[PDB]
């Protein structure tokens, strides 16, 4: 009744996604092969169901290299995704966003189209589309760029979800990542309704600490984030108390239209043996998600203010502590909210507890919390990024391997200028205003 | 997909290649005689980017073995794990080079230019997706340094769309091999500054010190010298034949190591290096492997990089590991000794994870360094070629065979135009 | 049904046609003492179009093997697979031709053609539905060209409505093996040209070059070059001998390669020719197959066809393939190879597939080009002819044996004609 297709786009989303629909499955209860061993649909919304009991994901996994397709191909769920839907190139974009945005990856697109077109026309109810890319790489920044551009033209007013990957301030791999990064915002600034952040450093703390581990290895990000994702569309999937569905966040988080980029927050990480010596309650939960050292992204929220935050509980939780222990968050002067903003809390509590998958760092809980916060504080990551991106340009390093492949020097000084706006308008009206 | 040609030239690229493909086959299981006996599927995943499929299961390496003397091709194909090589790749004249430049470019190596590339062209449309060309070659030689060139410049006049490797092996300050060597290692230059994406130079005394410090030999052969250079050369490689964490390739690197179309002469490194004796009492992980790989001492060519800053480095992990072990300490070696490292380069370090480690070894690693030390060893060269070049020594079977002075005085011009250059980025602020 | 009548000429004829004819009975299963010895029931399916059966279920070859001089004829009967021919079909004289036109065509051809047409003519009224006739000859010698000439002649005289092929070894340009060659190459192409319908012209001297250089030999002898002759004769037979997904017939190569009455002078070539150490090396497909039968080095006639344009080419494969593959390569090659290609005949390329490979082999194919790179070979030997004609030597032989030289005048005009029209027709749009 209620459809959504993800797109998942580059190295960094297939990787996340091979996380993600291990979960789903696991959830509704459906075996790695597809068949069947808050319930009447729940999987209609994600898995369409074909003559037989087998369930097939609505996802569409793009690459231009085919060194890690072929690993989703050959792994333990291969009997699950639909060949036709798992599209791969010849060769990668090699970091370069113009031959992922201009030359190679335009040989592409027209196929990865169909494929998206013979997805919607099946479903009815579609509500909008789940993009996993990040945004240092070559075919994860440039070629999802592409697809905004091709997405909202086909389909004119539909929520456009993200779950990109910051680059982090100090651990970051790629050299030319402020060319790419820059060149990606600029351009995604107006097809995208909400891009949420993560950072790979704030999670490696995170993973640290909380769950205290020593080698947590990329495979344990991913388990951590694809939580996240699946705590966004709980209510879509499951009944609750107060539901809340996806286009309630775009009217919530997004007081104006350039101000859309939210950091997400997961609550309780604990390992399995502390579990035991925690109590677990609504009370303490919400002041878990509100301290500064248990944000996903590498910025602390004391220095700006929250324009606007989402709780979405889910679990033995009643809805009444939660506004008891809502109202004693706002009294405590560590947060602070905006003067224009007199209300700024969006509640939504549902009826199905996390699951856990075997094998997993993370214990099984009765009560979860994931926090969407819309804050200035995050001006303060494009002014590091804006730094970078002008640093290098002024020497004009790595400038060649851009223009010679489909680009002009008047491109870079657009996409500098547009960033420039973009910071000063999240400052101009985050500070006070006057009478 | 996406394989690539290896094309040896020379004395030097046969016997490197030689230990080359003695690596590559222990790696995806393959008999000498040339057909499967791995037992590990993963090994297959990817077998056509370096072999090529024939008949009845056998697999014939893409290389092609091409030197103008015979004496070279005698070794190899009567020699052990010489049974594999297709005979129609061995292409070999009759006189040699004589160590001139002007007899493996216009006289001699006219010759053979028009049979070998029959049989790049060949390769290339049985290729279904080519990816780019691996050439191993000498800078002091004739054919290796006369005729490599002469072979990058037509293949870049057929292919411009592609990405060639050049592991030259760079003339050494404290001995001399040949005693003409800078009028070849200035002219072959010369030439691939402008038909080359990236060059790894080498030299063969930086590769003695290893082999006597820290590997612990007394008497290092060529074979136990050609094994450590053929190490660096499947780590470069392996990043796209095996499946990782974080993937890379040929075309990747050369994004992020050349900043500008002239600076793409690197220098390699490889870690761990361990004597058999000592090799229990050292514990293999993250921490030690990248310390090791950073000092001066353990560097394959002789410029001590304390003399200069590094522009961008790469680091090819191998084996298996945690991603937050390897990118912790590449924030903590840029921190704690950011006193080399270029300051309009924010964040000059890229990284590669695999998942196979290589034979017989927990984990591994390869470093790639586009520093500016380099520059100290094309003054010395350029240094002794206007020294020569005034008293007119030896200068006189060049012009005999084609060249002439004035090709020599714009060789040397454009050899000092890039030092210039590559100085004037070290002080920039 | 569509039985085919073999004539044999001079001695190259007849050592051409020993050779067919083991070839033949190696792929039909024939035993040398001429009874069926095969396993499989295709090869007796159609046996008739060559073999004649014989009492005692013996199977005699369709051959009429005929020269001057009875040397080939009592070498040919005491060798070996001498026990199967007819003895009436082995007609010969008593003294040789000599190397004269002359006396082949008016002296020893009177009786030596009465009494082959009286056995033609019994074979033919023997023969349930004929087909068409072969004749094996070379222009260089007298016996062979004169008389070939002579049965020509009156074979088309009594046959008008049917066809015939001459495999003709024309002379080469290097090396000459008779002094005068250009009067009995014109008279004879003169004759050809005015009553032939196909005709296959064959060098040695190119033979010899893919014998040496492709297969790799280092002695090449005539034995060799007749197997090379005689797999591409068979192969070109065997699209109507063998069922196949894409038949052909004589009749259907006729009509799709001579576009114009004077215009059937044909270049053969034979896929794939690999030494027998370097056969293990290669994957045997249609890509490959295709690539080598497109190269002018693997062209059996001396001609470079980048020197001209490709009239019309066909193509017969044979073994078990892919027509996709087939018709994809065929457009590959004409869309890349376009710029020799005619332009005004579009869709030049017909091909035709078989089902049953050869002996030893998984496929193969002959390749049947008619070019535009004959006029060339008409030239020189109409050149040579021109300067001996004008010098007026070795002609009172030819003159006092019949001729004259109204006749000499006319076969030099109408070969001047021919090579007109035949490089007009190239340089047209
Ligand atoms: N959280 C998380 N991040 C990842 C993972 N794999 C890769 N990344 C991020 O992806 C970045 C590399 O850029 P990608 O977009 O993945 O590059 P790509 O997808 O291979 O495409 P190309 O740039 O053309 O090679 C790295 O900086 C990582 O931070 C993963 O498994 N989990
Ligand atoms: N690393 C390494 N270098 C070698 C080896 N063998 C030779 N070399 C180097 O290669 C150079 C030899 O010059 P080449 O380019 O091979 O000359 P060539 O192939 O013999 O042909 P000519 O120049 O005509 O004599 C020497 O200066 C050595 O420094 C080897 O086994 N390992
Ligand atoms: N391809 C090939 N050609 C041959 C072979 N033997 C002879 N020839 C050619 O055939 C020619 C021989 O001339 P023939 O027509 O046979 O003359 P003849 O039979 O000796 O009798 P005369 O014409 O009187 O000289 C020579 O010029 C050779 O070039 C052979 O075994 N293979
Ligand atoms: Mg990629
Ligand atoms: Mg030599
Ligand atoms: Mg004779």
């Amino acid at each position: 009744m209620r459809e959504c297709i993800s797109i998942h786009v580059g190295q960094a989303g297939v990787q996340i996604g091979n996380a993600c629909w291990e979960l789903y499955c696991l959830e509704h209860g459906i075996q790695p092969d597809g068949q069947m061993p808050h319930h009447h649909d729940s999987f209609n919304t994600f898995f369409s169901e074909t003559g037989a009991g087998k369930h097939v994901p609505r996802a569409v996994f793009v690459d231009l290299e085919p060194t890690v397709i072929d690993e989703v191909r050959t792994g333990t769920y291969r009997q699950l995704f639909h060949p036709e839907q798992l599209i791969t190139g010849k060769e990668d974009a090699a970091n370069n966003y113009a031959r992922g945005h201009y030359t190679i990856g335009k040989e592409i697109i027209d196929l990865v189209l169909d494929r998206i077109r013979k997805l919607a026309d099946q479903c009815t109810g579609l509500q909008g589309f789940l993009v996993f890319h990040s945004f240092g790489g070559g075919t994860g920044s440039g070629f999802t760029s592409l697809l905004m551009e091709r997405l909202s033209v086909d389909y004119g007013k539909k929520s456009k979800l993200e779950f990109s990957i910051y680059p982090a301030p100090q651990v970051s791999t790629a050299v030319v990542e402020p060319y790419n990064s820059i060149l990606t915002t600029h351009t995604t600034l107006e097809h995208s309704d909400c891009a949420f952040m993560v950072d790979n450093e704030a999670i490696y703390d995170i993973c640290r600490r909380n769950l205290d581990i020593e080698r947590p290895t990329y495979t344990n990000l991913n388990r951590l984030i694809s939580q996240i994702v699946s705590s966004i569309t709980a209510s879509l999937r499951f009944d609750g108390a107060l539901n809340v569905d996806l286009t309630n966040f775009q009217t919530n988080l997004v007081p104006y239209p350039r101000i859309h980029f939210p950091l997400a927050t997961y609550a309780p990480v604990i390992s399995a043996e502390k579990a035991y010596h925690e109590q677990l309650s609504v009370a303490e939960i919400t002041n878990a998600c509100f301290e500064p050292a248990n944000q996903m992204v590498k910025c602390d929220p004391r220095h700006g203010k929250y324009m606007a935050c989402c709780l979405l509980y889910r679990g033995d939780v009643v809805p009444k502590d939660v506004n008891a222990a809502i109202a004693t968050i706002k009294t405590k002067r560590s947060i602070q909210f905006v003067d224009w903003c007199p209300t700024g809390f969006k509640v939504g509590i549902n009826y199905q507890p996390p699951t856990v998958v075997p094998g997993g760092d993370l214990a099984k809980v009765q009560r979860a919390v994931c926090m969407l916060s819309n804050t200035t504080a995050i001006a303060e990551a494009w002014a590091r990024l804006d730094h970078k991106f002008d640093l290098m340009y002024a020497k004009r390093a790595f400038v060649h391997w851009y223009v010679g492949e489909g680009m002009e020097e008047g491109e870079f000084s657009e996409a500098r200028e547009d960033m420039a706006a973009l910071e000063k308008d999240y400052e101009e009206v985050g500070v006070d205003s006057v009478e | 997909m996406r394989e690539i040609v290896h094309i040896q030239a020379g004395q030097c690229g046969n016997q490197i290649g030689a230990k080359f493909w003695e690596v590559i086959s222990d790696e995806h299981g393959i008999d000498p005689s040339g057909n499967y006996v791995g037992d590990s599927d993963l090994q297959l995943e990817r077998i056509s980017v370096y072999y090529n499929e024939a008949s009845s299961h056998k697999y014939v390496p893409r290389a092609i073995l091409v030197d103008l003397e015979p004496g070279t091709m005698d070794s190899v194909r009567s020699g052990a794990f010489g049974h594999l090589f297709r005979p129609d790749n061995f292409i070999f004249g009759q006189s040699g080079a004589g160590n001139n430049w002007a007899k493996g470019h216009y006289t001699e190596g006219a010759e053979l230019v028009d049979s070998v590339l029959d049989v790049v062209r060949k390769e290339c449309e049985n290729c279904d997706c080519l990816q780019g060309f691996q050439l191993t070659h000498s800078l002091g030689g004739g054919t290796g340094s006369g005729m490599g060139t002469l072979l990058i410049s037509k293949v870049r006049e057929e292919y411009p769309d592609r990405i060639m490797n050049t592991f030259s092996v760079v003339p050494s300050p404290k001995v001399s091999d040949t005693v003409v060597e800078p009028y070849n290692a200035t002219l072959s230059i010369h030439q691939l500054v402008e038909n080359t994406d990236e060059t790894y130079c080498i030299d063969n005394e930086a590769l003695y010190d290893i082999c006597f410090r820290t590997l612990k030999l007394a008497t290092p052969t060529y074979g136990d010298l050609n094994h450590l250079v053929s190490a660096t050369m499947s780590g470069v490689t392996t990043s796209l034949r095996f499946p990782g964490q974080l993937n890379a390739d040929l075309r990747k690197l050369a994004v992020n190591m050349v900043p500008f179309p002239r600076l793409h002469f690197f220098m390699p490194g490889f870690a761990p290096l361990t004597a058999r004796g000592s090799q229990q009492y050292r514990a293999l992980t993250v921490p030690e492997l990248t310390q090791q790989m950073f000092d001066a001492k353990n560097m394959m060519a002789a410029c001590d990089p304390r003399h200069g800053r590094y522009l961008t480095v790469a680091t090819v992990f191998r084996g298996r590991m945690s991603m937050k072990e390897v990118d912790e300490q590449m924030l903590a070696i840029q921190s704690k000794n950011s006193s080399y490292f270029v300051e309009w380069i924010p964040n000059n370090v890229k990284v590669a994870v695999c998942d196979i480690p290589p034979r017989g070894l927990k984990m591994s690693s390869t470093f790639i360094g586009n520093s500016t030390a380099i520059q100290e060893l094309f003054k010395r060269i350029s240094e002794q070629f206007t020294a020569m070049f005034r008293r007119k020594a030896f200068l006189h079977w060049y012009t005999g065979e084609g060249m002439d002075e004035m090709e020599f005085t714009e060789a040397e011009s454009n050899m000092n135009d890039l030092v210039s250059e590559y100085q004037q980025y070290q002080d920039a602020t």
